[PDB]
C-alpha cells in the first residue's frame, strides 16, 4: 500500500521562506501519523480540530502540508486569531482551522557562522492577508503620500528583509522549521486516511 | 498617514537594520577583546565604522519627521533619541580641532612621566608606579613629591588645552539650544510632558545641593575621626582644628579614602570576615562561583541563565597565549546573546564581582523586549546601582554561613560590625563631597560664573570649604589640577557617581521591607524572598520606556 510521503516534507534538505511558503497536497493514500508522533521531541505540536491521539480512525478528503521557517518567538503567531508581522503579512490561519501545527528547532541546520541571508520575510504591506493567501510581489511599499516610481528612498522602502541566522543566538532568535497540516472534507466518499491493524 | 504613521514605519525599519548591524559590531568587538591579535583589530574597526556611519545616516534621515505632532510618547522618545545632532553642528575645521585636542589631552594623561630629582633617569608613569606610592607609602616627603610633581609636570600641559576644550564644547552645546555644556550634560535627567513626573534640567542642581546638606553631619564626624587617627601617623604635620593635607589621603586625588583603613581601623585585633581559604579548602572553581550566583538570583524569583551564557562566556583566563583584556564586564551582544568576560581567581572579591556582573546581565535580560533605542537604564545611575545592591546583599555573614563558607555557629560581635561599617564608609561616604565639589566646579566653569583667571583660586577655595582638604603647596593659574583626573581630561560626566550612591541604598531599603527584615539595615539579605524579586522586576523591565521618576517610584514609592 502506498504510504503518505511525509518523509519528504519533513526531510526537505532546503525549506521555504515564510513569505513564500511551500504547500504540498497529499492524494488518496494511507496516512501514517505514527511516523512523526513517535519521532522526536517536537518543540511545538499543537492540534486544534481533532485530538492528537485519534488521527487513526477519522478520514478526510485531502490534506495539505505547508512548510516554512520562522524565528523562535514567532511560532506563537501560527494560530487562529493572532496578530503580528507573520500572522498579517506572511501566513494567516482561519479561525475555523481543522488541521494542526508542528514546529521544531533547526539551529544546527539552517544557521551558519557569518549569516544565512537565504531566509526572507515581509514586514510592510498595504493590508492584511486573507486565510491561506500567498504573496510574492516585490513592489516598493509606499509609506507617505508621494509616489516613489519604483525606487527606494524617503518614505518608500523595500518590503522584504532577511533573518541573519547565526549559531550564537538565543532560543527565540534561532531558526525554527514549521509544518502545518490542513484537513478537508468537501463531498468525497472514500479518501485518504489512516491504517488499520489486520 | 499624517506624520505619525510614517514615523512608526520608519522606526520599524530602523529597529531591524540597527539590530543586525549592532550584533555584528558587538560580536567583532567581543572577538577582539577575548583574543587579542592584529587582524582582529581592523576586523572590529570595520564593523565599528560601518555601524557609526549607518547611525549618522539614519540620524540625518530622521530629521524629516518634526517632533511637534507626534503624540505617542514612545515614538517621540525614540525619535528624540535619534534626532539629536550631538557634534557635527560645528564646522569642519572646528570639529577637527576639537577631536585633536581631545586626543592630545588623553595621550598626555596616558603617557605622562615624572622622575626623581636626584636620579633623573628613573621616570615613573601614573598607573604602574605613581598611584602605588600614593596608595602604599607612609613617607610624608615621598607622598608630597609625587603629589606635587604629577600636577606640576603633567597638569600644566593640560591647561591651554582645557581652556580651548571649554570654548569648543560650549559652542557645540549652544548650537543645540542648551546654554552651555553643563546643561547639555544635565539633560540626561530631564523629563517632559508626563503630568506628575516631570523633571527640569535645572532642578538637578537643587536636588543635589539639598541632599548634600543632610550628609554634612556624618561626613564631619568621619572627617574628625580620620584626622585624629592621622595625627598619630604623621605627628607635627596635621593641625587638630584644620583641614587635611591633600597628599595624605590614600590616592593621588583623594577620590576614595579606602586606603586609610590600616591607619584608622577601630579595633585592629579583630580581623573581619574573609571566606577565601574556606573556598580553596572546599575545592571551589570558577564554575562553582557562577553556579552559586545563579542560584542566588533564582532564589528571589528571577530567571536562569540563557544556556548560551554557559557556552560562549569566558569565565577563566585563557592559558597559553590568548591575550585578553582581563577586565570583568557583562556583554549584551543582542538578539539574545548575553555573556560575561572576567578572569576569575578563587577569592572572596571575585565571589562578589560575580554577583555584581550577573546583576547587569539580569537587568539586560529584563528589558530585552523593548525597542532597540529604549534598552538602557532609566538614567545613567540605575545600572550600576542595580549591580551594587547584589554584592551588598551577598556579602553578609547570614548569607555566607548559609552557603557553607562560614562555621554554622560563628557568633558575631559588634566590634566586627563597626570594623565593617567603617571600611564601608571610607569608600561610600568619603567620596560624596569630592564628587559633589568636582561636578559643581565644572558646572560653574561651563556656565561662566568663574572667569578663566580664577579657576585655581575657586578650585582650592571650594576644596577647603566643601570637601575639607587643603593643598600643601600654593597653586597659581598656570596649573590645572582638575584636568589631572581621568574623568576630567577624558570628557566624562561625574554626577552619575553621586546619584547612583543614593539610588543604591534606596533600592536596598525598599527591598529589605518587602522581605520583612528586622535588625539593622546593614544585615539585610534579600535571598529566598520573591516579593523583593517582584518589586525589582517591575522596574528592571522598563528600560527607558518610562521616565526615571516613574521607574524609581515602582520600587521606592
Ligand atoms: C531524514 O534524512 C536523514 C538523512 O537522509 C535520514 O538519516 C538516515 O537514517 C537511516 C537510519 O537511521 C540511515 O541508514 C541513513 O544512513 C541515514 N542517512 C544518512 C544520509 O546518513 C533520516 O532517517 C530521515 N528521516 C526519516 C524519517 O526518514
Ligand atoms: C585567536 O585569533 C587568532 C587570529 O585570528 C587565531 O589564529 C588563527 O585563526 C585561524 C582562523 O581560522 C586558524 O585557521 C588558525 O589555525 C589560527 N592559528 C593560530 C596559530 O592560532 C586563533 O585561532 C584565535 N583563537 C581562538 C581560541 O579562536
Ligand atoms: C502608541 O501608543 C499606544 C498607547 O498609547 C501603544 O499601544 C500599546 O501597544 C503595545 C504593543 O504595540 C501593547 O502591548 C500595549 O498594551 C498598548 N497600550 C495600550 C494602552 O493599548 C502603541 O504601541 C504605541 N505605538 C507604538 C508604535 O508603539
Ligand atoms: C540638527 O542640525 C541641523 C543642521 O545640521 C539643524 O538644521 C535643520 O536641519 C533640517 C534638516 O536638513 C532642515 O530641514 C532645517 O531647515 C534646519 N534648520 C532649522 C530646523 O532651523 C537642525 O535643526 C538640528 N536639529 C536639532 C534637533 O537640533
Ligand atoms: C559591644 O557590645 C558590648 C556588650 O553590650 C559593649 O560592652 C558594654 O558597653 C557598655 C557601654 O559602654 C558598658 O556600659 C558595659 O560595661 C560594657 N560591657 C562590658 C562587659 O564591659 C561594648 O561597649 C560594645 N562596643 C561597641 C563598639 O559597640
Ligand atoms: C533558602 O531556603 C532554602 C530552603 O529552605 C534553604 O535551604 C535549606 O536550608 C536549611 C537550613 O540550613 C537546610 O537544612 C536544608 O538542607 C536546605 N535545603 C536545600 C534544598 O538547600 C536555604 O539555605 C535558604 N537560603 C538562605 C540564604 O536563607
Ligand atoms: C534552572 O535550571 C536548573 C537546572 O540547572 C533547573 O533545575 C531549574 O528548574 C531551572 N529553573 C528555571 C526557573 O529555569
Ligand atoms: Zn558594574
Amino acid at each position: 500500500t502506498n504510504l503518505c510521503p511525509f518523509d519528504e516534507v519533513f526531510n526537505a534538505t532546503r525549506f521555504a521562506s515564510v513569505y513564500a511558503w511551500n504547500r504540498k497536497r497529499i492524494s488518496n493514500c494511507v496516512a501514517d501519523y505514527s511516523v512523526l508522533y513517535n519521532f522526536a521531541p517536537f518543540f511545538a505540536f499543537k492540534c486544534y480540530g481533532v485530538s492528537p491521539t485519534k488521527l487513526n480512525d477519522l478520514c478526510f478528503t485531502n490534506v495539505y502540508a505547508d512548510s516554512f521557517v520562522i524565528r523562535g518567538n514567532e511560532v506563537s503567531q501560527i494560530a487562529p486569531g493572532q496578530t503580528g508581522n507573520i500572522a498579517d503579512y506572511n501566513y494567516k490561519l482561519p479561525d475555523d482551522f481543522t488541521g494542526c501545527v508542528i514546529a521544531w528547532n533547526s539551529n544546527k541546520l539552517d544557521s551558519k557562522v557569518g549569516g544565512n541571508y537565504n531566509y526572507l520575510y515581509r514586514l510592510f504591506r498595504k493590508s492584511n492577508l486573507k486565510p491561506f493567501e500567498r504573496d510574492i510581489s516585490t513592489e516598493i511599499y509606499q509609506a507617505g503620500n508621494k509616489p516613489c516610481n519604483g525606487v527606494a528612498g524617503f518614505n518608500c522602502y523595500f518590503p522584504l528583509r532577511s533573518y541573519g541566522f547565526r549559531p550564537t543566538y538565543g532560543v527565540g532568535h534561532q531558526p525554527y522549521r514549521v509544518v502545518v497540516l490542513s484537513f478537508e472534507l468537501l463531498h468525497a466518499p472514500a479518501t485518504v486516511c489512516g491504517p488499520k491493524k489486520s | 498617514s499624517t506624520i505619525e504613521e510614517q514615523a512608526k514605519t520608519f522606526l520599524d525599519k530602523f529597529n531591524h537594520e540597527a539590530e543586525d548591524l549592532f550584533y555584528q559590531s558587538s560580536l567583532a568587538s567581543w572577538n577582539y577583546n577575548t583574543n587579542i591579535t592584529e587582524e582582529n583589530v581592523q576586523n572590529m574597526n570595520n564593523a565599528g565604522d560601518k555601524w557609526s556611519a549607518f547611525l549618522k545616516e539614519q540620524s540625518t534621515l530622521a530629521q524629516m519627521y518634526p517632533l511637534q505632532e507626534i503624540q505617542n510618547l514612545t515614538v517621540k522618545l525614540q525619535l528624540q533619541a535619534l534626532q539629536q545632532n550631538g557634534s557635527s553642528v560645528l564646522s569642519e575645521d572646528k570639529s577637527k580641532r576639537l577631536n585633536t585636542i581631545l586626543n592630545t589631552m588623553s595621550t598626555i594623561y596616558s603617557t605622562g612621566k615624572v622622575c626623581n630629582p636626584d636620579n633623573p633617569q628613573e621616570c615613573l608613569l601614573l598607573e604602574p608606579g605613581l598611584n602605588e606610592i600614593m596608595a602604599n607609602s607612609l613617607d610624608y616627603n615621598e607622598r608630597l613629591w609625587a603629589w606635587e610633581s604629577w600636577r606640576s609636570e603633567v597638569g600644566k600641559q593640560l591647561r591651554p588645552l582645557y581652556e580651548e576644550y571649554v570654548v569648543l564644547k560650549n559652542e557645540m552645546a549652544r548650537a543645540n539650544h542648551y546654554e552651555d555644556y553643563g546643561d547639555y550634560w544635565r539633560g540626561d535627567y530631564e523629563v517632559n510632558g508626563v503630568d506628575g513626573y516631570d523633571y527640569s534640567r535645572g532642578q538637578l542642581i537643587e536636588d543635589v545641593e539639598h541632599t548634600f546638606e543632610e550628609i554634612k553631619p556624618l561626613y564631619e564626624h568621619l572627617h574628625a575621626y580620620v584626622r585624629a587617627k592621622l595625627m598619630n601617623a604623621y605627628p607635627s604635620y596635621i593641625s587638630p582644628i584644620g583641614c587635611l593635607p591633600a597628599h595624605l589621603l590614600g590616592d593621588m586625588w583623594g577620590r576614595f579614602w579606602t586606603n586609610l583603613y590600616s591607619l584608622t581601623v577601630p579595633f585592629g585585633q579583630k580581623p573581619n570576615i574573609d571566606v577565601t581559604d574556606a573556598m580553596v579548602d572546599q575545592a571551589w572553581d570558577a564554575q562553582r562561583i557562577f553556579k552559586e550566583a545563579e542560584k542566588f538570583f533564582v532564589s528571589v524569583g528571577l530567571p536562569n541563565m540563557t544556556q548560551g551564557f554557559w557556552e560562549n562566556s569566558m569565565l577563566t583566563d585563557p592559558g597559553n597565549v590568548q591575550k585578553a583584556v582581563c577586565h570583568p564586564t557583562a556583554w549584551d551582544l543582542g538578539k539574545g546573546d548575553f555573556r560575561i568576560l572576567m578572569c576569575t581567581k578563587v577569592t572572596m572579591d571575585d565571589f562578589l564581582t560575580a554577583h555584581h556582573e550577573m546583576g547587569h546581565i539580569q537587568y539586560d535580560m529584563a528589558y530585552a523586549a523593548q525597542p532597540f533605542l529604549l534598552r538602557n537604564g532609566a538614567n545613567e545611575g540605575f545600572h550600576e546601582a542595580v549591580g551594587e545592591i547584589m554584592s551588598l546583599s551577598a556579602a553578609t555573614p547570614k548569607h555566607l554561613k548559609s552557603i557553607g563558607l562560614l562555621s554554622p555557629d560563628f557568633q558575631e560581635d559588634n566590634e566586627t560590625e563597626i570594623n565593617f561599617l567603617l571600611k564601608q564608609a571610607l569608600t561610600i561616604v568619603g567620596t560624596l563631597p569630592f564628587t559633589y565639589m568636582l561636578e559643581k566646579w565644572r558646572w560653574m566653569v561651563f556656565k561662566g560664573e568663574i572667569p578663566k583667571d580664577q579657576w585655581m583660586k575657586k578650585w582650592w577655595e571650594m576644596k577647603r570649604e566643601i570637601v575639607g582638604v587643603v593643598e600643601p603647596v600654593p597653586h597659581d593659574e598656570t596649573y590645572c589640577d582638575p584636568a589631572s583626573l581621568f574623568h576630567v581630561s577624558n570628557d566624562y560626566s561625574f554626577i552619575r557617581y553621586y546619584t547612583r550612591t543614593l539610588y543604591q541604598f534606596q533600592f536596598q531599603e525598599a527591598l529589605c521591607q518587602a522581605a520583612k527584615h528586622e535588625g539593622p539595615l546593614h544585615k539585610c539579605d534579600i535571598s529566598n524572598s520573591t516579593e523583593a524579586g517582584q518589586k525589582l522586576f517591575n522596574m528592571l523591565r522598563l528600560g527607558k520606556s518610562e521616565p526615571w521618576t516613574l521607574a524609581l517610584e515602582n520600587v521606592v514609592g
